[PDB]
């Protein structure tokens, strides 16, 4: 099926550029337009742009012409994003989609299928990885028969930690919260699941800890 | 630039409930209109195109109408997982724009807390930092207080909450309360606890542990 992958994501410093990639899977890319759009942190949505098949039409909004260049590389089956000088107000999700349900001799689509989204932070501060700590199930972590255990992923910038559970196979009871800023200036946040309290001994869990902006890939096993 | 507004901005419902919401288009799009869900956490998905045609997968319960400037978004029957924000999307005129959303929140009856409480784990202890952890599971309404004790003493210390949106299962919300300490500090005082007030407690809940065993 239909796959969008972002990356590039990070922190970048006032005035500064980065390039954002969208590799995908699914489909025969060449046929497609392809499309941009953004989503700055508890905001709306904003299209950025798009582009046909050949690179032929290239179309933004007016208001970001000069902060976005799109490309496409067909052979590589990848989309492109070139972020030039952002300002405070780039902050945002980046997400690549594919238009699709083309209007016939009228430019219409509908973005049918869209990426998880690759966050941009625009600061001056500086990039860390953070420690990943067990929230261990004990008795004071029990209720009859269902027990609580967790992560604390702690001290890293910018956001965001991305917390997966024995490799996305536990999604039932998984509770991850928002990161909360410290008062150092770097985020913590914490993962928890609930789980039968007679698994405990049996079944083994791990939190699958990503912080794509340090390349910080840590897998804890959470034991009681 | 077409100026797309919806309306209402937000709304709760409940369960069962038939949801209506509206589009105005600041020109005539015809019926090139879209319609996505952006549900807690998530990227957006594809619901509706061309006004009142479903996308694959998407639930029979929702659907769509409108012509011109005035377009309409139905929820036939809402369910739990229906909580997210709903945008219309103009696809008649460049640049193509979008609604400014449509938050959908879920009403729901009283749910207790299930409150857990985790001390530090020994591998942060070796670093040199103290995190003690409150849980509150799956409560309903979102109105809550977490208070620290330490040594049956109330704590005012650096304490942190944070909360989840409603869960598209069961409509709860779910808050984490972190106290963070040196090492040094941790080890001064015996008893941790967190004293959870809910409207679906009775009486204050709480949770507590002896340092070490």
């Amino acid at each position: 099926e239909v796959q969008l992958v972002e990356s590039g994501g990070g922190l970048v410093q006032p005035g500064g550029s980065l390039r954002l990639s969208c590799a995908t899977s699914g489909f025969d890319f060449s046929r497609y337009w392809m499309s941009w759009v953004r989503q700055a942190p508890g905001k709306g949505l904003v299209w950025i742009g798009e582009v046909n098949p050949d690179s032929t039409s290239i179309n933004y909004t007016p208001s970001l012409k000069d902060q976005f260049t799109i490309s496409r590389d067909n052979a590589k089956n990848t989309l492109y994003l070139q972020m030039n000088s952002l300002r405070a107000e780039d902050t945002a999700v980046y997400y690549c989609t594919r238009p699709n349900y083309y209007g016939s001799r009228y430019h219409y689509y509908a973005m049918d299928y869209w990426g998880q989204g690759t966050l941009v932070t625009v600061s001056s501060a500086s990039t860390k990885g953070p420690s990943v700590f067990p929230l261990a199930p004990s008795s004071k972590s029990t209720s009859g028969g269902t027990a609580a255990l967790g992560c604390l992923v702690k001290d890293y910038f910018p956001e965001p930690v991305t917390v997966s559970w024995n490799s996305g196979a536990l999604t039932s009871g998984v509770h991850t919260f928002p990161a909360v800023l410290q008062s150092s200036g770097l985020y913590s946040l914490s993962s928890v699941v609930t789980v039968p309290s007679s698994s405990l001994g049996t079944q083994t869990y791990i939190c699958n800890v990503n912080h794509k902006p340090s390349n910080t890939k840590v897998d804890k096993r959470v034991e009681p | 630039d077409i100026q797309m507004t919806q309306s209402p901005s937000s709304l709760s419902a409940s369960v069962g409930d038939r949801v209506t919401i509206t589009c105005r288009a600041s020109q005539d799009i015809n019926n090139y209109l879209n319609w996505y869900q952006q549900k807690p956490g998530k990227a957006p998905k594809l619901l509706i195109y061309y006004t009142s045609r479903l996308h694959s997968g998407v639930p029979s319960r929702f659907s769509g109408s409108g012509s011109g400037t005035d377009f309409t978004f139905t929820i036939s029957s809402l369910q739990p997982e229906d909580i997210a924000t709903y945008y219309c999307q103009q696809g008649s005129t460049l640049p193509f724009t979008f609604g400014q959303g449509t938050k959908l929140e879920i009403k729901r009856t009283v749910a207790a807390p299930s409150v857990f409480i985790f001390p530090p784990s020994d591998e942060q202890l070796k670093s040199g930092t103290a995190s003690v952890v409150c849980l509150l599971n799956n409560f309903y309404p979102r109105e809550a207080k977490v208070q620290w004790k330490v040594d049956n003493a109330l704590q005012s210390g650096n304490s942190q909450e944070s909360v989840t949106e409603q869960d598209s299962k069961d409509s709860t919300y779910s808050l984490s309360s972190t106290l963070t300490l040196s090492k040094a500090d941790y080890e001064k005082h015996k008893v941790y606890a967190c004293e959870v007030t809910h409207q679906g407690l009775s009486s204050p809940v709480t949770k507590s542990f002896n340092r070490g065993e």
